[PDB]
């Protein structure tokens, strides 16, 4: 009787439309994903690659 | 000694500190003027090393049986003394300080020492395969030493692991007390024949054992005192 909850699957505002043009998806798509998980992920396995390289080199100690 | 082995009789010869015989030379030609050498030692220390252990031979007429020990200066291996001595022996044992304060009192470092006779031929099958996967443990435990000392236990592999542990294991089962030790420590000496020995650390090898903490494989005898002591533990 006081409140209202949708525990709806999936939530889009057609109405917005420059939605795709805003940063919700133009940014989802370059600021999220490409940077935000492409990069993180290339980052950090280039991270592990230079650690195990000189842990490799370091096997004379 | 020469008179003894001339004669037949068996000998058993124990040199103390070859070394304090080198340095002793060191002294004297530095007091003799000679021109140094290395560290301050006598031009003629290879020489001088022939001499004497050159005399400590088991010939046709009799047998010597010869063990020495060698002070090394600071803890250089690559001291001029100890490296004249390692081409004059059949066997060596290698004690390094990093074992000995860890409480490992025979302090025997096993991939430090080699000896001639460890041959299957001549130590028997099974002796010779027991030693060679005792040094290729621990040689895997020495190449991994620096991942364990950064990265830690769990960046290891399951073989790698099981390996480790077996490695140190057999560090801690190296220890033994001894009969004239009874001075500074209260454990009672040990006698364990080399079949003894031999069976314990192929037991070990096998996986019997894996079970045990290591702290039970420390100043034992054969495996079975290992075993005694864990069931005394329950």
């Amino acid at each position: 009787p006081h409140r209202v909850t949708i525990l709806a699957d999936t939530v889009e505002r057609a109405d917005e439309i420059d939605e795709a043009r805003a940063e919700q998806a133009r940014a989802e798509a370059e600021a999220r994903r490409r940077e935000a998980q492409s990069e993180r992920d290339m980052a950090l396995a280039e991270a592990k690659l230079r650690k195990e390289m000189v842990r490799l080199r370091v096997a004379q100690l | 000694a020469e008179y003894f082995r001339d004669e037949g009789r068996d000998i058993l010869l124990f040199i103390d500190n070859i070394f304090r015989f080198v340095q002793a030379g060191s002294e004297v030609s530095s007091l003799l003027g000679r021109m140094p050498s290395q560290v301050g030692y006598q031009p003629t220390l290879g020489t001088e090393m022939g001499e004497l252990q050159e005399r400590i031979t088991s010939t046709k007429r009799g047998s010597i049986t010869s063990m020495q020990a060698v002070y090394v200066p600071a803890d250089d291996y690559t001291d001029p003394a100890p490296a004249t001595v390692f081409s004059h022996l059949d066997a060596t044992i290698s004690l390094e300080r990093s074992i000995a304060e860890r409480a490992i009192f025979p302090a025997v470092d096993p991939l430090a020492s080699t000896s001639r006779i460890l041959d299957p031929n001549i130590v028997g099958e099974e002796h010779y395969r027991v030693a060679q996967e005792v040094k290729r443990v621990l040689q895997r435990y020495k190449d991994l030493k620096d991942i364990i000392a950064i990265l830690g236990m769990e960046e290891l592999s399951d073989e790698d692991k099981l390996t480790v542990q077996r490695a140190r294991k057999i560090e801690l089962f190296f220890s033994q007390p001894f009969t004239v030790a009874q001075q500074f420590t209260g454990r009672p000496g040990k006698y364990v024949p080399v079949k003894k020995t031999v069976e314990s650390f192929a037991r070990l090898l096998n996986g019997e054992g894996d079970h045990i903490p290591e702290s039970f494989f420390y100043m034992q005898g054969d495996f079975d005192d290992v075993l005694a002591a864990y069931e005394a533990s329950q």
